[PDB]
RNA sequence: GGGGGGAACCUGGGGAACUGAAACAUCUCAGUACCCAGAGGAGAGGAAAGAGAAAUCGACUCCCUGAGUAGCGGCGAGCGA
RNA sequence: CUGUUGGGAAGCAGCGCCAGAGAGGGUGAAAGCCCCGUAGGCGAAAGGUGGGGGGAUAGGUGAGGGUACCCGAGUACCCCGUGGUUCGUGGAGCCAUGGGGGAAUCUGGGCGGACCACCGCCUAAGGCUAAGUACUCCGGGUGACCGAUAGCGCACCAGUACCGUGAGGGAAAGGUGAAAAGAACCCCGGGAGGGGAGUGAAAUAGAGCCUGAAACCGUGGGCUUACAAGCAGUCACGGCCCCGAGGGGUUGUGGCGUGCCUAUUGAAGCAUGAGCCGGCGACUCACGGUCGUGGGCGAGCUUAAGCCGUUGAGGCGGAGGCGUAGGGAAACCGAGUCCGAACAGGGCGCAGCGGCCGCAAAGUCCGCGGCCGUGGACCCGAAACCGGGC
RNA sequence: GUGGAGCCUGGGAGUGAGGGCGCGAGCGAUAACGUCCGCGUCCGAGCGCGGGAACAACCGAGACCGCCAGCUAAGGCCCCC
RNA sequence: GGAUGACCCCAGGCGGUAGGGGAGCGUUCCCGAUGCCGAUGAAGGCCGACCCGCGAGGGCGGCUGGAGGUAAGGGAAGUGC
RNA sequence: GGGCCUGACUGCGAGGCCUGCAAGCCGAGCAGGGGCGAAAGCCGGGCCUAGUGAACCGGUGGUCCCGUGUGGAAGGGCCAU
């Protein structure tokens, strides 16, 4: 018996040109086109997951920074204060804390200053 | 259609009962005169081929 | 070592019969598997490159002309072409061994009887031609229709009734083939159906 | 049991293996044939049996033996098969070539010959030739050694 | 009576090359492709100046097998009763 | 047959009936019983056939003994040149014959692979001869055959249109609906086209007609954009819009970021290919082989062509093949054998678990899968060579 | 020393254009992003990740998936960062 | 562990070109099927932010479409651009 | 340097070196018949490593293995060159 393409291909080709809705001119009209750019989608999503972990923690570190030098110290002295202290609360918090609670970032700041 | 017996292989050679290829030694053919008794006389026994060469042999020879 | 039900005016006597005490699923697939791919007819054909209509002649040079290179259009990359490696006509047929089919045979009735599912008669009291005349005979055997029948006799009377019921398949004893036993839910046969049977599976 | 029910047993029908549809295959592309070579191409190599790339072969160095026959060929002559005594220690009375051809021990076409693998019964074979130990264990053991013409 | 035609099939008269031999000439492809004459629903063959070792068989044709055997062969590639 | 939903019943429901017929195709949808059929039967005045039956006719028919009259001529036969055969000059016979020479009539002659002898086989140089075999223009039947880029080159006004001086090459192009009920009439328009009316179950089924994807082109709307550096995305946050501790759309800014494929030591690469989309497009099949594997049987295993049956029924058939013994160039011997003086040495060989039955196994058969050999053998591509014609 | 160690038999391959670097030599000119061997290594196939401004093979390190968690490597901590 | 792929717990491996092996998805066709789904709407088309699946895919829902489609389990290939 | 000599053996060959194959290399020991030596013993060419050529085809000597119905023969095989 023959088994001519009939469906298969067009059904292949619609589930990757939806994944490419909102690309710019062929990258979402043209199959071929849209499945290079989804190639690359792929990898820099993978990759920026990666590099979103990092990009956070370079955010908290700024602004750790600057609650730490209102009270006359810069942040790598403070972190090993508090690494001293036995103090583990992480930089995504101490940096929510500098900015929403700044009598605790305070004190933190104190039990740093104290433990060295 | 049904595989040919090479027939240059089954004038040179043979196939033991147990799957082994024998041949005659070479280098007795000619040029004799100098070459010693022990030369002579072990050349004019069998061998058996290396397994590589008797796996190829055997494929020439299907219904030895 | 298996008691087979019997059907006589005189009163459901009972036959003892020696069949294959263990059923071989895989080996009854091989006979069907073997029954099925015989019959095949091996009538898909296509047509190669050279068996096309069109000439030998090359399209267009070589080189120089701007397209791709080509030779003659009845090759296989052009629509219209011939088809690589389409079907040709084909003999499905092979000689599943003697012993594997008579076991087979044997298994298949088997399995209907171990499953009480194997019915002998005697004799079908009046039936005579008449699909009306099997059907009462039917009713009083247990044969409601409810249930497939593979109906194995040498009476030809009896086949000739039967055959236009839907959930009757009939045979004469010589045909008696595993296909058709595994194809239906009950086994009925003659005493000369069933010696004719015992004769082959001997 | 029914149509449903049929299955060959796990191993018995497996699948074939299908290149050149696909990178997720494992197969894709050059279809298992590497890069490039006379091996990839359609047609492939001359017989790896014997073409050893123009050097002369393995096979042809190698010397000839023996008488290899001459036109009008083979010399009709009588020939022998042999069967042991083992062979013939499921017959009763009296052994003969037919016999041992209906059996599966003889071929057609051959002459029969009695050798000395096993042990003798009591038989009256009957044989165109007989080893010297087939002979001995034979008369030994009883039997009754008849030989043909 | 002949003439001319007919898709293949058939017999006869002629008869390549690419290719294969990892070059190539003998060899292969192949008595194939093709040209031609003729035949007919078929054609050819056919009633032993046979076979070939069986004290044997008994026209010819065709299938299976014998057998990729016996052999043939730049004893190569291969060919093949 | 009735009811029921529906444009329509064959669907669903109630109550029936036929069947040597429940193959299949139609009918407004899905029908054994409406139609055409199917099972089972029936049928030729005329022409064709007639291999079967019957009848004619042609033709067919003894034994001794003697006689030695006849038994296929430029033939046999020999030599020379070749062909055929498995036989390529080979020890080269046999069959055929272009050249030369050239018999005999059974006490004649040819053959059994140079040749000779022996022993046998056969009757050359005249002719005919059914059947079993081949093919498929034609008719029918049937598909784990195609379904409009497929299947024939052609489903259709195709060997056409068209191309070529010519031989020759050689397309594309199927579908309204159940029924034309194919849209009277009016309106704008020269017409084309449209808007109403009307038909239809349905009119983006309106003839440029089933379904109606994609590229491609518009109209409307949401978000966005004229200080901005870009393989076009991705991660984050914020703004606006939409659907209702959530999600969808959009994207301002910030972070990161060298297309795909091919070929390469190495490509974003300024190395190859690709305008984009849709459809066609490349590892197969037969036979043999070699391993692996699922089963059958096991010192055995297995049949081939056929024959009988069936009409999607299987059975028979043992010819033959593989295996049961090897060694040796061979004679030959044989669990051995070969080399050898050897009783020497060496090469190649030789060998089940259980309480009689199990099992498991030689081996072999069949299925399946990998890979190999032969074929075009994964697909496409030369320049060329050859034949017959134009 | 129990390791995607090793050995034996058999099925299937692909590869037989390498390249940079370190060390040891030959050739070259104590030239070449040169060339030819040896030991090693990486790229090839890790053009996946950090560092080196960018950059196959230099330094760091062998990416099963997810996390708005923590520790480090080379390299860095004036601003770009 | 429990006896066996029943699921659990602990531990370890899981970059990858040529290439070897394994397990699956889907397409056409056959058995299953005188069956079953279907005008209260088949196939195909267009959506979906929903469900299942690692994935290839499979469901489900709305619209279109208007007459076909075909399960568990197996079989065969003109099988995926 | 001299004496006697022909082991510049025949039939084999445990075990190895080297090695992709095929080759190449070393070889104690047993038997046959020898050489030299009082003997122990040595001797299967040469202090050693180059001085060489696989098959096919054919010649010559021997062997008496095959001999196309049979006895021969033709022609082959085997050993040696
Ligand atoms: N007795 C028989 N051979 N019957 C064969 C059945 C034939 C047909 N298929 C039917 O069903 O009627
Ligand atoms: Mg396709
Ligand atoms: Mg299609
Ligand atoms: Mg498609
Ligand atoms: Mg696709
Ligand atoms: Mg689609
Ligand atoms: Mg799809
Ligand atoms: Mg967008
Ligand atoms: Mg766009
Ligand atoms: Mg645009
Ligand atoms: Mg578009
Ligand atoms: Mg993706
Ligand atoms: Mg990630
Ligand atoms: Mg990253
Ligand atoms: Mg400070
Ligand atoms: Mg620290
Ligand atoms: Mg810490
Ligand atoms: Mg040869
Ligand atoms: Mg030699
Ligand atoms: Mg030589
Ligand atoms: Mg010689
Ligand atoms: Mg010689
Ligand atoms: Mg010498
Ligand atoms: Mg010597
Ligand atoms: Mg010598
Ligand atoms: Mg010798
Ligand atoms: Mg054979
Ligand atoms: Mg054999
Ligand atoms: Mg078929
Ligand atoms: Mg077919
Ligand atoms: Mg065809
Ligand atoms: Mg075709
Ligand atoms: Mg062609
Ligand atoms: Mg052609
Ligand atoms: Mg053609
Ligand atoms: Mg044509
Ligand atoms: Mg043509
Ligand atoms: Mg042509
Ligand atoms: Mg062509
Ligand atoms: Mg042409
Ligand atoms: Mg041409
Ligand atoms: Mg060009
Ligand atoms: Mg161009
Ligand atoms: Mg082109
Ligand atoms: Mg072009
Ligand atoms: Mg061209
Ligand atoms: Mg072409
Ligand atoms: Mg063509
Ligand atoms: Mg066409
Ligand atoms: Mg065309
Ligand atoms: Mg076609
Ligand atoms: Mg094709
Ligand atoms: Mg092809
Ligand atoms: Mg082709
Ligand atoms: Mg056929
Ligand atoms: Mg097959
Ligand atoms: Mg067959
Ligand atoms: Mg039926
Ligand atoms: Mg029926
Ligand atoms: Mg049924
Ligand atoms: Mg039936
Ligand atoms: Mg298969
Ligand atoms: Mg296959
Ligand atoms: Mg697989
Ligand atoms: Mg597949
Ligand atoms: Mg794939
Ligand atoms: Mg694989
Ligand atoms: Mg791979
Ligand atoms: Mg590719
Ligand atoms: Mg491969
Ligand atoms: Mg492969
Ligand atoms: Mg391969
Ligand atoms: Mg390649
Ligand atoms: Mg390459
Ligand atoms: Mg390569
Ligand atoms: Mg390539
Ligand atoms: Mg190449
Ligand atoms: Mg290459
Ligand atoms: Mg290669
Ligand atoms: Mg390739
Ligand atoms: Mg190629
Ligand atoms: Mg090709
Ligand atoms: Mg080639
Ligand atoms: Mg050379
Ligand atoms: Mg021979
Ligand atoms: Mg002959
Ligand atoms: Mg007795
Ligand atoms: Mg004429
Ligand atoms: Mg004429
Ligand atoms: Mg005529
Ligand atoms: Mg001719
Ligand atoms: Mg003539
Ligand atoms: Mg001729
Ligand atoms: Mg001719
Ligand atoms: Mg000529
Ligand atoms: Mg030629
Ligand atoms: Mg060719
Ligand atoms: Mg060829
Ligand atoms: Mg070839
Ligand atoms: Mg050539
Ligand atoms: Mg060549
Ligand atoms: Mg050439
Ligand atoms: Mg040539
Ligand atoms: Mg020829
Ligand atoms: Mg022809
Ligand atoms: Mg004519
Ligand atoms: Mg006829
Ligand atoms: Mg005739
Ligand atoms: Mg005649
Ligand atoms: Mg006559
Ligand atoms: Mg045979
Ligand atoms: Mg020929
Ligand atoms: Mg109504
Ligand atoms: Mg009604
Ligand atoms: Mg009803
Ligand atoms: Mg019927
Ligand atoms: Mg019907
Ligand atoms: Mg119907
Ligand atoms: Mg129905
Ligand atoms: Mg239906
Ligand atoms: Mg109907
Ligand atoms: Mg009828
Ligand atoms: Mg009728
Ligand atoms: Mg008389
Ligand atoms: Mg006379
Ligand atoms: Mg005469
Ligand atoms: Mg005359
Ligand atoms: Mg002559
Ligand atoms: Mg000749
Ligand atoms: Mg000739
Ligand atoms: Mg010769
Ligand atoms: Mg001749
Ligand atoms: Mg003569
Ligand atoms: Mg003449
Ligand atoms: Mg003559
Ligand atoms: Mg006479
Ligand atoms: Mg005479
Ligand atoms: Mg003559
Ligand atoms: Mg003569
Ligand atoms: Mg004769
Ligand atoms: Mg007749
Ligand atoms: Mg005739
Ligand atoms: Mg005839
Ligand atoms: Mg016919
Ligand atoms: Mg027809
Ligand atoms: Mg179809
Ligand atoms: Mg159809
Ligand atoms: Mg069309
Ligand atoms: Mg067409
Ligand atoms: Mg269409
Ligand atoms: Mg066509
Ligand atoms: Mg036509
Ligand atoms: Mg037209
Ligand atoms: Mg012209
Ligand atoms: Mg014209
Ligand atoms: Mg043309
Ligand atoms: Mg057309
Ligand atoms: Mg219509
Ligand atoms: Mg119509
Ligand atoms: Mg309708
Ligand atoms: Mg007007
Ligand atoms: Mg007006
Ligand atoms: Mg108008
Ligand atoms: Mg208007
Ligand atoms: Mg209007
Ligand atoms: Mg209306
Ligand atoms: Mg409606
Ligand atoms: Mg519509
Ligand atoms: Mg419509
Ligand atoms: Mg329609
Ligand atoms: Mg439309
Ligand atoms: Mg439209
Ligand atoms: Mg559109
Ligand atoms: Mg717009
Ligand atoms: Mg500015
Ligand atoms: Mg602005
Ligand atoms: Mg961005
Ligand atoms: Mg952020
Ligand atoms: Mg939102
Ligand atoms: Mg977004
Ligand atoms: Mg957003
Ligand atoms: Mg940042
Ligand atoms: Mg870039
Ligand atoms: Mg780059
Ligand atoms: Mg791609
Ligand atoms: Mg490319
Ligand atoms: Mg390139
Ligand atoms: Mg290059
Ligand atoms: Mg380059
Ligand atoms: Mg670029
Ligand atoms: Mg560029
Ligand atoms: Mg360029
Ligand atoms: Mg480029
Ligand atoms: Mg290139
Ligand atoms: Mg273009
Ligand atoms: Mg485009
Ligand atoms: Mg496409
Ligand atoms: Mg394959
Ligand atoms: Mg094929
Ligand atoms: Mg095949
Ligand atoms: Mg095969
Ligand atoms: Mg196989
Ligand atoms: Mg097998
Ligand atoms: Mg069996
Ligand atoms: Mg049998
Ligand atoms: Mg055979
Ligand atoms: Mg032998
Ligand atoms: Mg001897
Ligand atoms: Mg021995
Ligand atoms: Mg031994
Ligand atoms: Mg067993
Ligand atoms: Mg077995
Ligand atoms: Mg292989
Ligand atoms: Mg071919
Ligand atoms: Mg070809
Ligand atoms: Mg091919
Ligand atoms: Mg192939
Ligand atoms: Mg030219
Ligand atoms: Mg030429
Ligand atoms: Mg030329
Ligand atoms: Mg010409
Ligand atoms: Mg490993
Ligand atoms: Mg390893
Ligand atoms: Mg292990
Ligand atoms: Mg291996
Ligand atoms: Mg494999
Ligand atoms: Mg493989
Ligand atoms: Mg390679
Ligand atoms: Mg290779
Ligand atoms: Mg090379
Ligand atoms: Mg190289
Ligand atoms: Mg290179
Ligand atoms: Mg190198
Ligand atoms: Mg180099
Ligand atoms: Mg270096
Ligand atoms: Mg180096
Ligand atoms: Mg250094
Ligand atoms: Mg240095
Ligand atoms: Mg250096
Ligand atoms: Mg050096
Ligand atoms: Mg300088
Ligand atoms: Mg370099
Ligand atoms: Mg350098
Ligand atoms: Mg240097
Ligand atoms: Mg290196
Ligand atoms: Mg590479
Ligand atoms: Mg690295
Ligand atoms: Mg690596
Ligand atoms: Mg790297
Ligand atoms: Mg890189
Ligand atoms: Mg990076
Ligand atoms: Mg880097
Ligand atoms: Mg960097
Ligand atoms: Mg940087
Ligand atoms: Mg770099
Ligand atoms: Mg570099
Ligand atoms: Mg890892
Ligand atoms: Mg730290
Ligand atoms: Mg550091
Ligand atoms: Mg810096
Ligand atoms: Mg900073
Ligand atoms: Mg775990
Ligand atoms: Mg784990
Ligand atoms: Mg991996
Ligand atoms: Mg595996
Ligand atoms: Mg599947
Ligand atoms: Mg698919
Ligand atoms: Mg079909
Ligand atoms: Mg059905
Ligand atoms: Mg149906
Ligand atoms: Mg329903
Ligand atoms: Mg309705
Ligand atoms: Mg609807
Ligand atoms: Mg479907
Ligand atoms: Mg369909
Ligand atoms: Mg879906
Ligand atoms: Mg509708
Ligand atoms: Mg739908
Ligand atoms: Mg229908
Ligand atoms: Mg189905
Ligand atoms: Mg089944
Ligand atoms: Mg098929
Ligand atoms: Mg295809
Ligand atoms: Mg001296
Ligand atoms: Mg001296
Ligand atoms: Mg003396
Ligand atoms: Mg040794
Ligand atoms: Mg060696
Ligand atoms: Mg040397
Ligand atoms: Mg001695
Ligand atoms: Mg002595
Ligand atoms: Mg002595
Ligand atoms: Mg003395
Ligand atoms: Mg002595
Ligand atoms: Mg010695
Ligand atoms: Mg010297
Ligand atoms: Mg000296
Ligand atoms: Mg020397
Ligand atoms: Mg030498
Ligand atoms: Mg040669
Ligand atoms: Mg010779
Ligand atoms: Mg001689
Ligand atoms: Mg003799
Ligand atoms: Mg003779
Ligand atoms: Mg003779
Ligand atoms: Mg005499
Ligand atoms: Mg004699
Ligand atoms: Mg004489
Ligand atoms: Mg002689
Ligand atoms: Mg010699």
């Amino acid at each position: 018996p023959r088994a001519k393409t009939g469906v298969v291909r067009r059904r292949k080709h619609k589930k990757i040109l939806k994944l490419a809705k909102g690309y710019w001119g062929l990258r979402s009209k043209s199959f071929r086109k849209a499945r290079e750019t989804l190639f690359a989608a792929g990898n820099y999503a993978y990759a920026h997951r990666k590099r979103r972990k990092r990009d956070f923690r370079r955010l908290w570190i700024v602004r750790i920074n600057a609650a730490c030098r209102q009270h006359g110290l810069n942040y790598s002295t403070f972190i090993h204060g508090l690494k001293k202290a036995g103090i583990e609360v992480d930089r995504k918090n101490l940096a929510d804390l500098a900015v929403r609670e700044p009598q605790v970032f305070a004190e933190l700041v104190e039990r740093a200053k104290a433990a060295q | 259609p049904k595989m040919k017996t090479h027939k240059g292989a089954k004038k040179r050679v043979k196939i033991t009962a147990s799957g082994k290829v024998v041949a005659m030694k070479t280098g007795k053919r000619h040029l004799n005169w100098q070459k010693s008794g022990k030369e002579i006389r072990q050349k004019g026994r069998k061998f058996v081929l290396a397994k590589p060469e008797a796996e190829r042999i055997k494929l020439l020879l299907p219904y030895e | 070592v298996y008691q087979i039900p019997v059907l006589s005016p005189s009163g459901r006597r009972e036959l003892a019969a020696d069949l294959p005490a263990e059923i071989n699923p895989h080996l009854l697939w091989e006979v069907v598997r073997w029954q099925l791919a015989k019959r095949r007819r091996g009538t898909a054909s296509t047509k190669t490159r050279g068996e096309v209509a069109y000439s030998g002649r090359k399209i267009w040079p070589q080189k120089h002309t701007g397209r791709a290179r080509h030779g003659d259009i009845g090759a296989p990359i052009f629509v219209g072409g011939g088809v690589v490696f389409g079907p040709k006509p084909r003999d499905y047929s092979y000689t599943l061994p003697k012993k594997v089919r008579k076991k087979g045979l044997a298994m298949a009735v088997a399995d209907r009887a171990r499953e009480g599912k194997l019915l002998l008669v005697e004799a079908f009291a009046g039936v005579n031609g008449k699909t009306k005349e099997f059907l009462a005979w039917a009713k009083e055997a247990g044969l409601d229709g409810s249930e497939s029948v593979l109906l194995v006799t040498g009476n030809e009377l009896v086949r000739r009734a039967a055959r236009n019921l839907p959930w009757v398949v009939t045979l004469a004893p010589e045909g008696l083939n595993v296909y058709d036993i595994v194809r239906t839910e009950r086994l009925v046969m003659d005493l000369d159906a069933w010696e004719v049977f015992q004769n082959r599976i001997g | 049991m029914k149509l449903s029910d049929l299955r060959p047993n796990p191993g018995a029908n497996k699948r074939r293996k299908r290149v050149g549809r696909g990178p997720g295959s494992g197969h894709g592309k050059t279809a298992t044939r590497g890069h490039k070579g006379q091996k990839s191409r359609s047609g492939g190599l001359k017989d790896p049996r014997r073409f050893e790339g123009g050097r002369s072969t393995t096979l042809m160095r190698l010397p000839k033996r023996g008488m290899q026959g001459q036109v009008p060929g083979e010399i009709k002559r009588p020939r022998y098969q042999g069967v042991n005594l083992k062979d013939l220690a499921r017959f009763e009375g009296e052994v003969t070539p037919e016999l041992l051809v209906r059996a599966g021990l003889l071929k057609k076409g051959y002459r029969l010959k009695i050798l000395g693998e096993g042990e003798a019964k009591p038989l009256k074979v009957v044989a165109h030739a007989f080893s010297k130990s087939a002979l001995e264990k034979l008369k030994a053991a009883g039997g009754e050694p008849v030989l043909l013409e």
